[PDB]
């Protein structure tokens, strides 16, 4: 939409009332901001500069970036830290102890009976929480004895 | 899937070797955190008990408190270089 | 029916903050109105199962702390004492704001007073709801937050934009040290929440358990407005009357005394700690109750009232009593609400609207339904036999003498002095504005009237609750042996027994006998004798009476001589090391060393082949000198630079 | 009387209430979806497709190469 | 490949812009359609690239695992080993974050040369991105004094009436402090024979030889993030420099010094941070109560905030310092969390008020509200989360550090619940003063809060509140990585 | 009465006695909406809360001290 005879007209009419301070058609493309002439790129600053001499504070050119651009990838970190498949390492204990509790415990029915219904969303909410689930012979379980073996990661004493 | 724990002590390795040593800073990481959960799951206990006994919780929840003070200050997170870094047989 | 009980003001405080624009004035003030009632409901209901029908509840929302030990939840539970609290709060901000309607009507900003004051009434149900420490945290700054905002809501009048930083500094210094008391909970305990903590209390030490409980108490004294902090309570009428009616009644004042309540299965265990909070309500309640008899303003003098009956409950802790003073709050939160809404219709009522008590006199006649509401709410305020007041207050004081320590005893004499001044300085309040002769102008006494039935409906049922609620409620906290295992009387402070049983007869009757002669005395020296309270012939009566007017000069102590002095020590750094030696030890110092020395060499730089010549010299006697005596031509030569 | 008249007509929806409401619906839909995507492919999230995290034993190779060309 | 695609597409990116604009030169008047309302085709060119770098580091986020431990994304580039870890993650995320708000901050408020100052931004932005995600001492220094150049530079061409004291400050004061550290760098580089993280991690050097290694970095950190009594640059650099400088500066630049202590300090001088760790306390704890109490005292709107930050930097030093995982965690979230509330105020008091009245002196401003009620609405909001409130993350930072001084150290460690109180006092008497009272007689009615100073206000608050009410997302990631740091033997 | 300048200032609460001509249309507009979200809270509420003295009994409890004893 540059139309240099379109152009023209604008620069007439500031020639038309020469005196200053006593557009819907115009647009432009990335093409014309590199390869036009430099006749035609001076023309256009003189039609832009006085228009502006004319005379809130939108289309600064930033709104269809920042909309664009910044707002979803800000939604894409909120994306990835509320719905990532990863296992925090606290997380991971709470999973792991129980393994080393269903191990440890296989001539013990009701652990494991109890361990098979702890669904996956019911692993660490152990507790007297909202989820109606039967997990009372797990905390007695842990409650008997250490289930860890740090104690032979360390071969030496004082 | 759930990947566990490569046990292995620093008495045992040789510090040169990276990827052992790796190993035995993992290891001794990851039994840490399980000691902390299980502190949780013990601190689990400890409240339901006292909700459901009321007055009677000095009583009905006298060695699961008393477990758990016993407990509390080496079930915490305390790092590999403290026993890396120091032969305690020394 | 919990969620709904605890959220549902934020989402009207909320409505009126955002959509007000969009939905008038006054369509905004009855839907926040509308939030509120929704949650007096729920309370009620909830107080139905929980009290009658032991029943508690928990919403567990989603976790908020996840690092190693230290597990903190947004959960919010709901128990006895929790509903307990929930009764005095959620109903009485319904009837301020319903109150705020009709008193509010000329402020050009209505739709911005209803958004902080539900949002005030959201920030109290967080804090006397969560289930952890550290909830009741969030709740805790927010009634500081909130206070802020509506004290300073005239944010045009100087004395009370400056008032609003007042009421927020001096509870952050209490949130301060709760702050500090909080960690010491995590290091002695690993965690915050009240079922592990309260477990655990026969077992952790004294010294650790009294360190962290005298954070509380400095927590709680900013708060409850207790001695050495109480600057902020009379300072806050700069506000709406709505706000004092709200604020001093079941809310941001009474804050100080649930934590303390709360913490009754650590309070318990430290005898030490229990002393010096019986001891701060004494001295409250005897230096309040002196202050509001010489004071000569109607909000002063209730506000000064609060801060004395704030103290009574403070001196019913420090006897292991902790239901006495949980009934007491709930008591008080009535026939104190009720005192500011009549007064702010006094207030409102006279068209000059004075509120110096020495510019009325002779209102009776002209407005007696707003004097019946204060001389039933002053009668149950004075603790008369038949009234709530009677149940609640009198109890308290009856057990001061009823411990049998020194402590107690001298405490009880406090109580007594501020018994019988509650009884004089209400009788003054009342003979100074309703039973004296004329001040005001006659112009306004022929358009002295009464105001519309919006301002009326709250003070009515306040009204037959400042009666009739005490006898009601007395056996459900102060019976002989009810369950109420959520504060803890350690089986050694259960002094319940000899307070009702070894009082002497004269005890039982000594405030009102005092109350009701000093008071009759006192109104017929006002009336017929008035020539001996004119106070500027007797110096010493004059000294005297210049002295408790000026609030023990606590307040020009507080301002000349440490924000005063404050301020200075944030000077002196500013002077003498950020701008001082700092500076000297910077770039203005080493400005100069660097001019002093580049003027040094620029004189030597000169062609002069002489000059040239002597140095090429003096360098050979580099080679001759024995190499041990090179730190001394540097010593040299340094001293030539000057 | 006050007399005092009513303003200009507003847009309860006009652009700048509308969005935060968006933002919240949208959330909880994504959530929600979330919730069931996880059981019908047995605990994975929405976020499957665009990757997954990577295994202890890929990663031991790299610190292995690393730590050799260092020493 | 990270690196190599961050480096690559931001040097293609400057070339881009420097033969667009730099064309035109010639012997021709500036007739060109690119400088068409204010270089608007390249200031949206270089606000793209800020943006597109921020894309970069989400391609490397989703393969990071949470629970492996060591360095991930281990890469040789340039011979220098770069990896990505738990606590390099969120910094490196924070930082490519106020890549794009720092240049549109300064969108409309520069006289001109819009293409430099662009350039300066993204350097400064992925050259601060960047020194989180090296792998040795060497390469560290190098990132950790390469921005220098652009800073000092930025400064002096764009700043206010004392650009000249200022520019000089931030040079030398960073210079003349670092220089301390390479000579600790360089040590290590003798006697081990590399600056490499992980080879350096497993050596215990003697009692005396840690202490020298000490002092050399705990000088150029003590310097980098303002600590008494060196502090006496940031508040000059705050007042003078420009909006993205001053965004850049107390957003990224003075955590790096935070950053620092977790690499430099702890794991390889293990030893010799418990001995300094009492010292550490009565520097900091003095610096908290000094730079609240001197911030009552000052007079110049935007030093009142720069004093500000120095508190709150503070509490992140006791935090860090601490030995143990609560101490370490909140302080690590306490520098998020004052990532966003600092640069926020600098909008507010430096980016909207200055922009349109032209003056930093407190004295003129009482009473915004009457007329500039937007303004105000932020101002209270990110006053209230600049102190300490639980429901912003500050709160979740300065509890957490607050709980962990007092688990090292309960004595000495309680004087940092003064942050607490003192925080409370400087801040809001700014806000009580700025939206106080009558509307003040020396400013005229203008303008309220446009869209552009709305956007990033509202951008800047919302990352605030979602970490202080459900700080999980940040704590999750770090619990693995913060539990390396600490020492300690029990028997 | 007097002039205020509400033509320019437009905050979230309208302020100097601000009321738009079509209040009543938005009035029950929210009416709606606010109705709505207490029911959600209601549904919420019962959905998730529980009673922390009935989750468990007092049997299981009187084991776990022997298992920790
Ligand atoms: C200012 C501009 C506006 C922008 C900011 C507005 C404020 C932000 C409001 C939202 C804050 C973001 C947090 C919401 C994301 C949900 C967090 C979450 O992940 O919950 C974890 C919870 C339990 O964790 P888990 O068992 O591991 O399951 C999750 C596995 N993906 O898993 C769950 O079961 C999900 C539970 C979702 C609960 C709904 C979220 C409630 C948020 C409102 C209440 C906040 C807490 C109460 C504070 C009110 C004051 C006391
Ligand atoms: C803060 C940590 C403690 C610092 C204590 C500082 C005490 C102090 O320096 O007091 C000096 C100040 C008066 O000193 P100055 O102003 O020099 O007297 C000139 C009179 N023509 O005196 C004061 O300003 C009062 C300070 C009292 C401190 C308690
Ligand atoms: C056109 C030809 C493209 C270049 C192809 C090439 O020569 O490859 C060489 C190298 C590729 O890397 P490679 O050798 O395979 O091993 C990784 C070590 N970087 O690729 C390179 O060496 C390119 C390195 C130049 C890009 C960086 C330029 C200087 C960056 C300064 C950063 C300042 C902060 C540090
Ligand atoms: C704006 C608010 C900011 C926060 C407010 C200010 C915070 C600092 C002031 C309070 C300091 C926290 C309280 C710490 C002292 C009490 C701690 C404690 O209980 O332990 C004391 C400790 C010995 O431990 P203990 O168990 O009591 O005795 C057993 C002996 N076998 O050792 C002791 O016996 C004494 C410990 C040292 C006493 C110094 C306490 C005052 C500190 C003042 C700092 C300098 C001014
Ligand atoms: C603009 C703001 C942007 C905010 C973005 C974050 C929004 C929340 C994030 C998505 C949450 C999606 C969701 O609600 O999932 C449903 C969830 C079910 O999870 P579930 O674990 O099964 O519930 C039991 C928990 N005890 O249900 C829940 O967990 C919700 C529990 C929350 C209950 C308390 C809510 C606090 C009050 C908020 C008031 C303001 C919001 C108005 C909500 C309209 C309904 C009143
Ligand atoms: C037990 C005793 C309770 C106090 C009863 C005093 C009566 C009173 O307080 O009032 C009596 C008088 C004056 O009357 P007024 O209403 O205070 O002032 C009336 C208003 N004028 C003065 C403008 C007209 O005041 C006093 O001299 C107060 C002395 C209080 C301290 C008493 C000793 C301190 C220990
Ligand atoms: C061991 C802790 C290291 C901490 C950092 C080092 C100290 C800070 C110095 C900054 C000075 C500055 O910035 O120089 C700025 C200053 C002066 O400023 P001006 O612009 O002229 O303004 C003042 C305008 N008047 C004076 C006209 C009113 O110039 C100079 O004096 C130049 C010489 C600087 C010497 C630097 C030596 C560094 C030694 C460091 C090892 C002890
Ligand atoms: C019935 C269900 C509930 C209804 C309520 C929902 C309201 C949703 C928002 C709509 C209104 C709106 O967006 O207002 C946003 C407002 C108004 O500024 P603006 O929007 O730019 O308009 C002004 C610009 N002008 C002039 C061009 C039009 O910004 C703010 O300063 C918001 C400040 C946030 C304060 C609270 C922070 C959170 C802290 C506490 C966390 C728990
Ligand atoms: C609770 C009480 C709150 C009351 C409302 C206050 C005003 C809110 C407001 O203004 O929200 C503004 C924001 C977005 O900003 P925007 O794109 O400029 O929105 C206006 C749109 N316009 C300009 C076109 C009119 O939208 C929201 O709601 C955001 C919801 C949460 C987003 C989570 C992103 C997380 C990224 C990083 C996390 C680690
Ligand atoms: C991340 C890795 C980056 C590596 C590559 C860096 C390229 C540098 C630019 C070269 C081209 C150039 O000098 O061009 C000059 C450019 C553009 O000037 P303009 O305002 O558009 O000119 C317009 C002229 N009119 C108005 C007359 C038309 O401005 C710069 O100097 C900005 C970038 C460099 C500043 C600091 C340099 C010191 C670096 C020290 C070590 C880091
Ligand atoms: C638990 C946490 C809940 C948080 C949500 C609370 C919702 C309430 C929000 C209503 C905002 C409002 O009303 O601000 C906007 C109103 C508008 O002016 P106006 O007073 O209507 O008078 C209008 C006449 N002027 C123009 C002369 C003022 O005020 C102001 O500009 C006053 C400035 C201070 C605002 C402080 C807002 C603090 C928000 C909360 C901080 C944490």
């Amino acid at each position: 939409a540059f139309n240099l005879q379109l152009e023209k007209e604008i620069r007439s009419k500031i020639d038309s009332l020469p005196k200053l301070n006593n557009v819907t058609n115009r647009k432009l493309s990335l093409t014309d901001y590199l390869f036009q002439n430099a006749a035609n790129q001076a023309l256009y600053v003189d039609n832009e500069a006085d228009l502006k001499e004319l005379d809130e504070n939108e289309n600064e050119g930033w709104e269809k970036i920042m909309y664009v651009g910044f707002v979803p990838t800000m939604i894409l970190i909120f994306a990835i830290v509320l719905f990532k498949d990863d296992k925090s390492i606290d997380e991971w204990a709470m999973d792991e102890l129980l393994l080393r509790l269903k191990e440890k415990n296989l001539s013990d029915v009701e652990l494991i009976d109890e361990l098979d219904k702890l669904s996956k969303s019911h692993v660490g909410k152990i507790g007297a929480s909202e989820i109606n689930k039967r997990d009372a012979v797990i905390i007695e379980r842990i409650l008997n004895g250490e289930y860890d073996q740090l104690s032979g990661l360390k071969k030496k004493e004082l | 899937d759930h990947v566990r724990s490569p046990n292995v002590s620093f008495d045992d390795i040789d510090y040169n070797n990276s990827q052992d040593l790796h190993n035995a800073q993992e290891s001794l990481l990851r039994e840490q955190w399980i000691r902390v959960s299980a502190l949780k799951v013990c601190r689990k206990a400890l409240e339901s008990c006292y909700k459901t006994s009321g007055p009677n919780h000095y009583e009905d929840c006298r060695e699961i408190a008393e477990k758990y003070l016993n407990m509390l200050p080496d079930h915490r997170i305390q790092g590999f270089l403290g026993y890396q870094k120091n032969d305690p047989s020394k | 029916m919990i969620l709904l009980c605890i959220f549902t003001p934020f989402l009207g405080s909320l409505i009126s903050g955002f959509f007000g624009r969009y939905i008038g004035v006054n369509s905004s003030k009855w839907i926040v109105c509308l939030s509120i009632f929704v949650s007096v409901v729920s309370t009620y209901i909830l107080f139905i199962d929980v009290i009658f029908n032991e029943i508690e509840y928990t919403y567990n929302i989603m976790n908020w702390l996840n690092v190693e030990y230290l597990v903190v939840d947004w959960s919010f539970t709901i128990d006895k004492l929790s509903v307990s609290m929930l009764v005095p709060v959620v109903t009485v901000s319904f009837l301020v704001h319903l109150y705020s309607v009709s008193y509010m009507s000329h402020d050009p900003h209505q739709q911005r007073f209803f958004s902080y004051l539900s949002m005030f009434t959201f920030a109290m149900i967080v804090l006397v709801t969560g289930d952890n420490y550290l909830i009741l945290f969030v709740g805790w700054e927010f009634i500081g937050v909130a206070s802020y905002l509506l004290i300073s809501f005239w944010f045009t009048r100087f004395n009370a934009v400056k008032s609003g930083l007042s009421a927020l500094l001096i509870n952050r210094f209490g949130d301060a040290l709760l702050v500090l008391g909080l960690s010491y909970l995590v290091l002695v305990t690993g965690s915050v929440n009240y079922n592990t903590v309260f477990a655990l209390g026969s077992y952790l030490d004294v010294n650790m358990i009294t360190v962290i409980l005298i954070c509380f108490l400095v927590a709680s004294m900013a708060k409850s407005a207790q001695l050495g902090l109480h600057s902020w309570l009379l300072l806050a009428m700069e506000g709406p009357t709505p706000v004092s009616s709200l604020l001093h009644a079941a809310c941001l004042v009474i804050a100080g005394v649930f934590l303390l309540m709360r913490s009754s299965p650590l309070l318990e265990y430290t005898p030490i700690v229990l002393l010096l909070i019986l001891w701060l309500g004494g001295l409250s309640t005897l230096i309040s109750g002196l202050i509001a008899m010489v004071s000569n303003d109607i909000k002063k003098i209730i506000a000064l009232s609060t801060m004395s009956q704030v103290g009574i409950m403070m001196i019913a802790i420090g006897v292991s009593c902790y239901n006495l003073a949980l009934f007491h709050l709930i008591c008080h939160s009535f026939f104190k609400a009720l005192l500011f809404m009549s007064a702010g219709s006094v207030i409102h009522s006279i068209i000059s609207e004075y509120q110096d008590i020495r510019m009325y006199g002779g209102f009776r006649q002209f407005i007696p339904l707003a004097y019946t509401c204060i001389f039933i709410a002053s009668l149950s305020l004075m603790a008369i036999p038949g009234l709530t007041g009677f149940y609640s207050k009198d109890i308290i004081i009856e057990s001061m003498y009823g411990e049998y320590t020194f402590s107690g005893f001298i405490i009880y004499w406090f109580a007594l002095i501020s018994a019988t001044c509650t009884s004089l300085y209400s009788i003054r309040l009342i003979y100074y504005t309703f039973l004296n002769n004329p001040n005001s102008p006659k112009y306004i006494y022929i358009n002295l009237k009464e105001n519309d039935i919006v301002l009326i409906t709250p003070m009515i049922i306040l009204t037959i609750l400042s009666i009739f609620g005490g006898y009601l409620l007395r056996d459900i906290y102060l019976g002989m042996g009810s369950p109420f295992n959520e504060l803890f009387i350690h089986p050694n402070n259960l002094s319940l027994i000899e307070t009702e049983f070894s009082l002497p007869s004269i005890l039982k009757v000594l405030p009102l006998i005092t109350g009701l002669g000093g008071g009759l005395i006192l109104l017929l020296i006002y009336e017929f004798n008035y020539s001996l309270f004119l106070v500027y012939n007797n110096k010493n009566l004059s000294k005297l009476y210049s002295f408790f007017n000026q609030k023990i000069m606590f307040d020009q102590l507080l301002n000349n001589l440490i924000l005063r002095s404050g301020l200075n020590i944030g000077w002196l750094l500013n002077v003498h090391i950020d701008r001082g030696i700092l500076q000297l030890f910077g770039p203005l110092g080493l400005w100069k060393l660097s001019t002093f020395i580049s003027s040094k060499l620029n004189k030597l730089v000169f062609l002069n082949i002489g000059f040239i010549l002597e140095i090429i010299v003096l360098s050979w006697l580099l080679i001759v000198f024995k190499v041990s005596l090179l730190k001394y031509i540097l010593l040299l030569i340094i001293f030539i630079i000057l | 009387d006050h007399h005092t008249p009513l303003g200009p007509a507003e847009n309860i929806f006009n652009k700048w209430n509308v969005t935060p409401f968006v933002w919240l619906f949208a959330t909880v839909g994504i959530f929600q979806w979330d919730k069931s995507h996880r059981e019908s492919h047995d605990g994975k999230g929405i976020l499957d497709f665009l990757g997954e995290i990577k295994v202890k034993e890929s990663l031991d190779t790299y610190f292995k190469e690393y730590q050799t060309k260092v020493a | 490949m990270l690196v190599q695609n961050l480096i690559i597409f931001n040097i293609i990116g400057i070339v881009l812009l420097v033969l667009l604009n730099n064309n035109n030169n010639g012997i021709l008047n500036k007739k060109s359609l690119l400088t068409i309302k204010n270089e608007l085709k390249l200031k949206q060119i270089g606000l793209i690239i800020s943006i597109i770098n921020i894309l970069i580091i989400i391609e490397n986020w989703i393969g990071f695992n949470s629970n492996y431990y060591g360095f991930q994304n281990i890469e040789r580039f340039l011979n220098i080993y770069w990896g990505i870890d738990g606590i390099s993650l969120l910094l490196v995320l924070l930082t490519l974050i106020l890549g794009p708000i720092a240049i549109l901050s300064n969108w409309k408020n520069l006289k001109g040369y819009y293409t430099y100052y662009v350039i300066s931004i993204n350097m400064l932005v992925i050259l601060m991105a960047l020194n989180f995600i090296c792998l040795d001492l060497v390469s560290f220094y190098i990132l950790f004094e390469s921005t220098l150049a652009p800073l000092f530079l930025l400064i002096g061409i764009y700043g206010a009436n004392n650009k000249n004291k200022a520019a000089y400050y931030v040079l030398i004061y960073t210079l003349a402090s670092s220089l301390f550290m390479l000579l600790s760098i360089v040590i290590y580089y003798i006697i081990i024979n590399s600056t490499d993280y992980i080879y350096i991690n497993n050596i215990i050097l003697s009692i005396n030889l840690q202490s020298l290694l000490f002092i050399g970095i705990i000088i150029g950190i003590a310097v980098k993030t303002p600590l008494m009594p060196v502090h006496t640059w940031l508040p000059t650099v705050h007042s003078e420099s420009p909006l993205g400088g001053s965004i850049l500066l107390a957003g990224v630049i003075l955590k790096l010094a935070i950053y620092g202590v977790i690499r430099l300090l702890l794991p390889n001088l293990s030893e010799i941070s418990m001995m300094f760790t009492p010292i550490i306390y009565i520097i900091s704890i003095l610096t908290l109560i000094y730079s609240s109490l001197i911030t009552l005292k000052q007079t110049d709107l935007k030093v009142i905030i720069a004093y500000s930050s120095i508190s709150h930097l503070a509490v992140c030093m006791i935090g860090i310092f601490a030995n143990n995982l609560i101490g370490i965690n909140g302080s690590l979230i306490l520098c998020l969390a004052h990532g966003f509330v600092s640069p926020a105020l600098f909008i507010l008091v430096g980016g909207i008020l200055y922009d349109r009245y032209h003056n930093r002196l407190i004295n003129y401003y009482q009473g915004l509200s009457t007329f500039m009620p937007i303004f105000s609405i932020y101002l209270v909001v990110f006053s209230f989360c600049n102190t300490g409130t639980p429901l912003s993350g500050n709160f979740v930072g300065e509890f957490l550090s607050i709980t962990g001084a007092v688990i090292r150290h309960p004595i000495i460690g309680s004087l940092t619940a003064a942050s607490v109180l003192l925080s409370a006092c400087y801040q809001m008497k700014l806000t009580n003063r700025l939206t106080g009272s009558v509307f003040s007689q020396y400013l005229h009615i203008t303008n309220d809060v446009t869209n552009r100073e709305i956007f990033l206000l509202n951008w800047l608050l919302i990352p605030t509140i979602i970490i202080g009410i459900y700080p999980s997302f940040v704590t999750n990631i770090l619990n693995l990585a913060s539990s390396t740091l600490i020492y300690s033997v029990l028997i | 009465h007097h002039i205020h300048t509400p033509s320019y200032i437009k905050p979230p609460t309208g302020g100097w006695n601000f009321t738009p001509a079509n209040w009543k249309q938005n009035t029950v507009l929210v009416l709606v909406g606010f109705t709505a979200c207490c029911v959600g809270l209601y549904k919420l509420g019962e959905a998730g809360s529980y009673n922390p003295k009935l989750k468990y009994k007092e049997e299981e409890l009187s084991r776990w001290n022997q298992s920790a004893k």
